[PDB]
RNA sequence: GAGGGACAAGUGGCGUUCAGCCACCCGAGAUUGAGCAAUAACAGGUCUGUGAUGCCCUUAGAUGUCCGGGGCUGCACGCGCGCUACACUGACUGGCUCAGCGUGUGCCUACCCUACGCCGGCAGGCGCGGGUAACCCGUUGAACCCCAUUCGUGAUGGGGAUCGGGGAUUGCAAUUAUUCCCCAUGAACGAGGAAUUCCCAGUAAGUGCGGGUCAUAAGCUUGCGUUGAUUAAGUCCCUGCCCU
């Protein structure tokens, strides 16, 4: 069960019902440069490092 | 008449709890021993901790700083800051 | 010698001021600066409506009472060599020896 | 809060196609002109018409 | 051309030992400043939040609840008897253990609602470090509000308590409980 | 310092119970003394206030109790004191805790014997200066 | 060698004349260590603190307020000091040290040479301050 | 040297401004403020005895400060709060009779001079006294 | 002898305009009314009716 | 008083040549708050605003106007806007220290604003003075705040509702309403269930002052000042509205 760090390459857009969250595609500095996109609530800019918990997540809504 | 409210919230910390007016024979002679134990006298731990008012608390450490065991560091309102050198 | 100007509009204020300086300046009198008062304003508060409906909605309705001050020592026959001019209604003229 | 009026764009391209020479890219320089060919009687009005005529100018002379 | 300091300190050798938390704490040399009380005017831009100090965030933060609304003087007053008291407990420097209360005292991922319209599942996504930085002021302040609610203790007091059971890992704190409250949530919705 | 001198409960006028925070808050816990009064009562007997309820001379608790029963004759002038001029007698005193409940049943009295308006709200479940009994005055 | 620098806070000016000397802060005819708030005795002793003792010895400032409010005297002290030093080094010391000290001065804090454009907005006709409103009746 | 009011922090000078003009017996108190009297429009009694001294040295740094003050003056220059209870609180003014009880003590102690224009104002007398109680003051502090 | 305030002469002066104008406009809709104007002056206080007929 | 000054101008990125957003700097300001505010509707409210008015009733035992009382306040109850508290970041006492709008007289029909001295504890009285006003109240010496003492987790000294006695002031008249001051009696109230109101920066909130009616007179309202937050700067899920 590792703790990874993650910092923001580039912002999308605000999603959610009130547009609340916002999907991120981060990126990977503990592994190579790999991409996943992540839901980050609250303001949010192009290279907030971040804790993720668990790496095999999912892009979560369209 | 009759009693109307909203809530229903009983059973708080000890049933209306007695607390030493005048400091007593053995219990002060203990204040006096133990307290060079402590690190930080301060009247809140001082009343709470060893069954004191925070007036016979706070007399009781003005009490040993007008003997000098206890430096003063910061004294303010409510903040009384002691401290035992070494 | 003291002369003031209670005026009601600011305009009409500055012109019989330039009037006054101009018909001023050419003779041998210390003429001393129209000295602005602060502004006077009356403001009142009204209801809008004589009968109560809707929200607290309120007039808000102004003036703007302007004042000057002149100062020209002289005796009695010069100021009133001075006093006749010819001036818009909105300015009020006062004197005081 | 830049999208000013369709008045305010006519007037500047009315200027820009009358006077092309008088302009040039200083905001500073291109108001005083602006103000010795045309009549605005609101100074609002005159930084506004004299911006777009100046952001006219560094679209007209780059393409 | 003295080193800037709070009262009779140094603020000099307190690190951030992690990263996410970087650039949004203020500790550093370049925002360094004597005392919390400073030209504050920092709610205009979205992101000139960050640039405040975490002391001036913290009385800020704990100065609420109407009767204790405003007075910067008053909350100055108690976060400096704080940091004298957190030093006077065993040292172990206020600003340092400040730092580590706002790394360590509460959120890392939360729960919210997607969309779909849809069952009510509050799913945990991840928290901007932004937030947590406020959610953790939040839940300090709270917590020593509460726990100095009805007792002979101090703001101050409990305000220190608080800094000290939330940096060590304790978890005697309000600050800790309610971390947990959050993370049992994340771990059921993960 | 006082270490300790025995005394906690007190019994004054057959009725009162002394506490133990203070004398001046003590004393206040009589019916018929109040926030002022106290400290009157304490400049007049001459006690340090530092001191509590529990630690002070019964010879001067019976000195206190005699500024009570007359205060009169030392000091204390007419406005200070709660009987003011209309007694049937003129006596200008202060109450006691049994004469104070005694007094105000002859005020009581003596108003449904009149049987003015003011007895008469008394008299039914009503409030005299409660000018408004829309909201004021449930249950 | 005299120069007058001027305030600007909210609602509090602050008239600053300063001259060459041997080391005054004149509030009031009060010196510097009396400021009137006892938490804010570092924020004002910040030309002080920060830049210099002998930059004190050599500019005498007397300093009259006629404020509005605590906080807003304290911040007029603070910006008429931090103007009258960069006013005195524009009219008498070589604008090498001016520039200097004045980047100095900026790179701490802006509003030790920039003015505040904040005032307090007008009270509502419809509601109890400038953005709030009362409270509406549903059913 | 050079020694001031201003110069001097007042809770160090008025603290002791009251024991000197207790040492030199500088107050007049006639009757009811023998027996007792209260605040402003409050509900207790001041609880340090030496209360009118400090009012006295109060009157005497606030005439220092403001040369033509009177009674109905220096009754708004103290003021206070007036919580009323339910019915929420205003700014209520002092009292006149310990105004002019004060003002006419130190005028009989010869340390108020009448104002033909005004009120009080300060004598050189008192001038030389508080002048002196602040360098004594100023000279415990710094020893 | 007497005087008033310039805060209060100003609004005497005006409800006088206002009064003196609806009154005219009362009396006087026979023939064209526009409106009036007053000069003050201490000598002779002139009021210049503006009409649209001014027989 | 006039004029200047700010216009998203300058740079880089995002965008189709675009329209325009984002970060920084110079700058006081990268824009504050109000007024006015269309075409056209509601069968919204006002005849209790009038010498604005159509129709109906009355006009002498009046539905006209006065005079003397009572009444709108009246209470087993439910609802709304608000004020005070449920305390120790606090209550009491003493000291210290700072304001901004604006108001005020012999009125185009009845009238103040208040300094100074004395008396009284206070509410107040007496004599005298200034002001038709940047002049006099007034260098509006405000509250909050700051410093020191007391209180010490107790429905306690928080809360002051109810209630008795007395003393002052306006008014011709205050008791089943004035108002203010002193003493004393000292309740519920332990941070409030279902639901719901307002709010994005000198802003909410704490806190005092000024005008309106006023003679007595604010817990309402309109404006002004002091201290001064948290967190968003996004969206169509709830609600309402608009367009196609
Ligand atoms: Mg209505
Ligand atoms: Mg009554
Ligand atoms: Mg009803
Ligand atoms: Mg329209
Ligand atoms: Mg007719
Ligand atoms: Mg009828
Ligand atoms: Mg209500
Ligand atoms: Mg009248
Ligand atoms: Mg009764
Ligand atoms: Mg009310
Ligand atoms: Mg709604």
């Amino acid at each position: 069960q590792p703790i990874k760090l993650a910092r923001v390459t580039k912002v999308l857009g605000r999603t959610g019902s009130q547009g609340q969250c916002t999907q991120v595609r981060v990126e990977f500095m503990d592994d190579t440069s790999r991409s996943i996109i992540r839901n980050v609530k609250g303001p949010v800019r192009e290279g907030d490092v971040l804790t993720l918990l668990e790496s095999e997540r999912e892009a979560r809504r369209l | 008449g009759k009693a109307k409210k909203k809530k229903w919230s009983k059973g708080k910390v000890r049933d209306k709890l007695n607390n030493l007016v005048l400091f007593d024979k053995a219990t002060y002679d203990k204040l006096c021993k133990e307290v060079p134990n402590y690190k930080l006298i301060t009247p809140a731990v001082v009343s709470e901790r060893l069954k004191i008012r925070g007036s016979l608390a706070r007399a009781a450490l003005q009490e040993l700083l007008s003997k000098g065991l206890i430096k003063l560091v910061s004294k303010h309102r409510a903040q009384v800051i002691y401290t035992r050198n070494t | 010698i003291r002369i003031t100007l209670t005026s009601r509009n600011v305009k009409s204020l500055e012109k019989v001021c330039a009037d006054l300086i101009r018909g001023a300046k050419e003779k041998n009198l210390k003429v001393k600066g129209p000295v602005r008062m602060p502004t006077k304003t009356l403001r009142i508060t009204t209801r809008k409506t004589p009968c109560g409906e809707g929200s607290k909605t309120w007039d808000r309705f102004q003036m703007r009472i302007h004042k000057r001050l002149i100062d020209l020592h002289s005796p009695s026959e010069i100021v009133k060599q001075i006093t006749s001019i010819s001036i818009e209604p909105g300015v009020e003229v006062e004197v005081t020896i | 809060g830049r999208v000013r009026t369709k008045t305010v764009k006519k007037a500047a391209r009315v200027i820009i196609e009358k006077y092309y020479t008088r302009l040039g890219n200083d905001f500073h320089t291109n108001k005083r002109v602006c103000e010795e060919i045309a009549i605005i009687p609101s100074k609002k009005l005159r930084n506004k018409i004299a911006g777009y005529v100046t952001h006219l100018m560094k679209r007209i002379q780059r393409g | 051309p003295d080193i800037k300091l709070f009262g009779k300190w140094s603020t000099d050798d307190v690190q951030i030992n992690d990263i996410s938390l970087q650039d949004y704490i203020a500790v550093k040399e370049k925002y360094a400043k004597y005392l919390p009380h400073s030209a504050g005017r920092y709610a205009a831009k979205r992101f000139r939040k960050a640039q405040c100090p975490i002391v001036e965030r913290l009385t800020n933060s704990m100065m609420m609840h109407g009767r204790n609304n405003g007075k910067k003087l008053m909350t100055v007053r108690i976060v400096k008897h704080a940091f004298e008291i957190i030093h006077l407990l065993t040292g172990e420097n206020p600003l340092q253990v400040l730092v580590n209360a706002i790394i360590n005292s509460g959120p890392r991922e939360d729960s919210t609602r997607i969309g779909r319209a849809g069952t009510v599942r509050r799913q945990a996504v991840d928290v901007s470090p932004l937030r947590r930085v406020n959610q953790a002021i939040w839940l300090l302040c709270t917590g020593a509000r509460e726990a100095a609610f009805r007792n002979i203790k101090t703001i101050a007091e409990c305000l220190a308590d608080e800094l000290i059971n939330a940096a060590k890992g304790s978890s005697n704190s309000y600050a800790i409980k309610k971390k947990d409250e959050l993370e049992r949530v994340a771990k059921s919705n993960r | 310092v006082i270490p300790e001198k025995f005394q906690h409960i007190l019994r004054v006028l057959n009725t009162n119970i002394d506490g133990r925070r203070k004398i001046a808050f003590a004393i206040t816990a009589i019916k018929g003394v109040g926030r002022r009064y106290a400290h009157v009562v304490l400049r007049k007997a001459d006690i340090d206030l530092t001191k509590r309820a529990g630690e002070l001379t019964e010879d001067e608790v019976e000195r206190v109790i005699t500024i009570m029963q007359n205060p009169r004759q030392y000091k204390i002038p007419d406005w200070f004191l709660n009987r003011q001029k209309d007694v049937k007698d003129g006596k200008y005193s202060q109450v006691l805790a049994n004469g104070l409940d005694n007094k105000l049943r002859e005020d009581l009295e003596r108003l449904k014997k009149i049987r003015a308006h003011r007895g008469l709200r008394h008299f039914w479940g009503l409030r005299v200066r409660g000018q408004h009994t829309k909201t004021t005055g449930r249950r | 060698q005299s120069v007058q620098v001027f305030g600007r806070k909210k609602t509090a000016t602050a008239v600053a004349h300063c001259k060459r000397g041997n080391g005054l802060i004149k509030v009031n005819g009060r010196p510097l260590e009396m400021i009137e708030p006892r938490t804010l005795q570092y924020k004002l002793l910040e030309p002080v603190l920060l830049l210099g003792k002998e930059r004190f010895a050599g500019v005498d400032i007397r300093v009259r307020v006629k404020g509005g409010g605590h906080v807003a005297q304290i911040y007029a002290i603070r910006q008429s000091i931090s103007k009258a030093l960069v006013a005195y080094y524009q009219k008498y010391v070589d604008e090498a040290s001016k520039k200097e000290i004045k980047d100095i001065l900026i790179q701490y804090d802006r509003t030790l040479l920039v003015a505040d454009p904040r005032r307090c907005e007008s009270k509502k006709f419809g509601g109890p301050g400038a953005r709030a409103r009362y409270q509406k009746s549903y059913r | 040297p050079g020694v001031t009011v201003k110069d001097v922090n007042q809770q160090e000078f008025v603290r002791a401004l009251a024991a000197f003009l207790k040492k030199s017996g500088k107050l007049k108190v006639p009757e009811w403020v023998d027996t007792v009297k209260l605040a402003k429009h409050k509900e207790l009694a001041p609880y340090d005895e030496n209360w009118f001294y400090t009012r006295a040295a109060s009157t005497a740094r606030h005439l220092y400060l403001r040369g033509g003050a009177g009674v109905g003056s220096m009754t708004k220059i103290y003021g206070g709060r007036q919580r009323n209870g339910v019915m929420p609180s205003h700014f209520s003014r002092g009292s006149k009779s310990v105004a002019r009880r004060v003002l006419q003590a130190l005028e009989g102690l010869k340390m108020v001079e009448k104002d033909q224009d005004g009120g009080r104002k300060l004598t050189p007398q008192g001038q030389r006294d508080l002048d002196r109680i602040a360098g004594q003051v100023a000279a415990a502090n710094k020893k | 002898a007497v005087q008033i305030s310039k805060k209060r002469k100003f609004v005497a002066d005006g409800i006088f305009k206002a009064e003196l104008n609806e009154f005219l406009t009362r009396e006087l809709a026979e023939d064209g009314y526009s409106g009036v104007e007053v000069r003050v002056t201490p000598t002779r206080t002139e009021i210049i009716i503006l009409a649209t007929r001014t027989q």
